């Protein structure tokens, strides 16, 4: 449905707000958008391994 | 490779420590410990931040793209068109996965090297007056009390002040 | 970057060793040495693969792909064509190159770092009766039999067994 | 990671030291010193010139790219070719930069590294009579000229010729 938000990419499935560089959504994008790829977790380590004491 | 400090002759981390990555933990004549060093663990935050806004910076944002159309006698231009969006989809997508996996090992041997470094100036600066015991501690054959502590803590230890005294005290114990 | 172990102030291999990557020689009242630690060497092995699974799961495979025919006045389109099919396999046949000789500086660091954190150990846990004497070898004070063999190598230790009797010599070889 | 000699327990280089990258400063009876270490930099200059004509022979050259012609009615094909174009483009530049800022971090972590070995190396073949007294320097109790110099700086030291006298003189200071 067309509803009267105000966005800066769109794509057929609904609109987008992100500034994270990659996207999962749809590959058919209208405006600005995160780069579109084929896969299903990218989490990155900021961190330390997390090793609880005995 | 593995520097050996995370996991490594140092066992599991510290819950109770809270304001930092790094940090030490004494037990002078009036207290006990826990304080971080935010010397190093701001170094550790910098570089982070770097990295993460490098690697967000390299990824250009992507314009519109549009689907096209053609009627049955271009079958050979829409296979052609088909063959580029697919093969561009998959570089990018081999691109994101594998930075990512790379960059992770990179990051741990990171904060692996920054425990250990930590470790060796301590260690040298109480070259003779500390008799190490095992995972990462150290026992003074003087006394010290709060102002040795952050002296060593900074990096100012004056070794000389007390060279004498826990020659004393070694020489009770050997 | 080089750790310093392999070829560095390790001399060369055990061609006598065989069950494994990294292990020990030693020399008791009654035999000589040659067994693997088992412990340390499966992590490498499990590591390893992993790599290499992980290295062949990131490639699809293609699926059918036959060449097209143009007429001598679609020359223009069949310039585009044999450009798209070049561009995508230089980048192809580039990132397979390198990521082979990245990998490779990778995994000898691996090893190297995992032959200098198995000495590391050995000496932490032998503290004061030891006497290292070159190219990553003890030799005991004390006097050793099979079972403190295994002790040393399990990394049950137990060195206040141990610690008076050592003293006693130590001081008459000083 | 960061191995923890440059800029790290050694302080700042040396201006006055020309013909190499890692070298010694002496100080014996008649002079002083800045000699390199011809054996460890000739290492070094090997691995960085491999490095440098890898990284240039993987890139190919380009051959003639002209751009095309279309009318008003070969929009579709025209959009088509730019994207094809714009997306090549945009892989390259990607690959190129990611290539450089890894390489970075990979050539200045093999600098820290033979810094670090260079300074284990002395300091093992120096085992009793040195006494290391801060930033990477040494003291001998024994006394020494320009040939156990040289001695020092091949790797060929042979201890037993000065282990009883230093001896002595490490008594007197106790
Ligand atoms: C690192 O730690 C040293 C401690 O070794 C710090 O220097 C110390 O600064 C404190 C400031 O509170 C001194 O404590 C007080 O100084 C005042 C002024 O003289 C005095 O009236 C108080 O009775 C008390 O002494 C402390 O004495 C001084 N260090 C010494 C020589 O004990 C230092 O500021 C810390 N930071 C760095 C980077 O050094
Ligand atoms: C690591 O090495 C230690 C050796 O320090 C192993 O513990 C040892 O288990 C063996 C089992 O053969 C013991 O040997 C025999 O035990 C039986 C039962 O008491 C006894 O009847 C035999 O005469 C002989 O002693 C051995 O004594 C024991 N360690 C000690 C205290 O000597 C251990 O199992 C190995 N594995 C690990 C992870 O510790
Ligand atoms: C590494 O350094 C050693 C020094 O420990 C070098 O061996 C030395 O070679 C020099 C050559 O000038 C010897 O000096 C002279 O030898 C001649 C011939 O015997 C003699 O007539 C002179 O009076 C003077 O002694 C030096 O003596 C010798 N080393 C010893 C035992 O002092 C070695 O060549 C250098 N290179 C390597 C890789 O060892
Ligand atoms: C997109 O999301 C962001 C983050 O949620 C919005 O930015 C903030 O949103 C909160 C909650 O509405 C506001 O209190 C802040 O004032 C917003 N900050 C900014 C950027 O001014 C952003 O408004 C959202 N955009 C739309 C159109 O939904």
């Amino acid at each position: 449905p067309v509803h009267n938000c105000d966005t800066r990419c769109q794509t057929p499935h609904g609109a987008l707000n992100s500034s994270l560089p990659f996207q999962n959504v749809h590959p058919i994008t209208i405006g600005e958008c995160p780069k579109y790829v084929k896969s299903t977790k990218l989490r990155m380590a900021t961190g330390l391994r997390n090793v609880p004491s005995i | 490779g593995l520097f050996g400090a995370i996991a490594g002759f140092i066992e599991g981390g510290w819950t109770g420590m809270i304001d930092g990555w790094y940090g030490y933990h004494h037990q002078n004549e009036q207290g006990s410990g826990y304080a971080a060093d935010q010397k190093s663990t701001q170094n550790a935050i910098d570089g982070i931040t770097s990295k993460v806004n490098s690697v967000i910076e390299k990824m250009n944002t992507q314009f519109t793209a549009v689907g096209k159309e053609f009627n049955n006698l271009e079958r050979r231009i829409e296979n052609l068109n088909k063959k580029v969006d697919d093969g561009f989809l998959d570089v990018w997508t081999y691109n994101a996965e594998l930075l990512v996996l790379l960059e992770n090992e990179r990051t741990l041997d990171f904060h692996d090297s920054n425990v250990r470094n930590l470790y060796e100036k301590v260690k040298s600066q109480l070259r003779n007056n500390a008799k190490e015991i095992g995972n990462g501690c150290f026992e003074f054959y003087h006394k010290c009390d709060d102002e040795c502590m952050e002296s060593v803590k900074n990096g100012t230890y004056d070794y000389p002040k007390y060279s004498e005294e826990s020659k004393l005290n070694r020489e009770e114990i050997d």
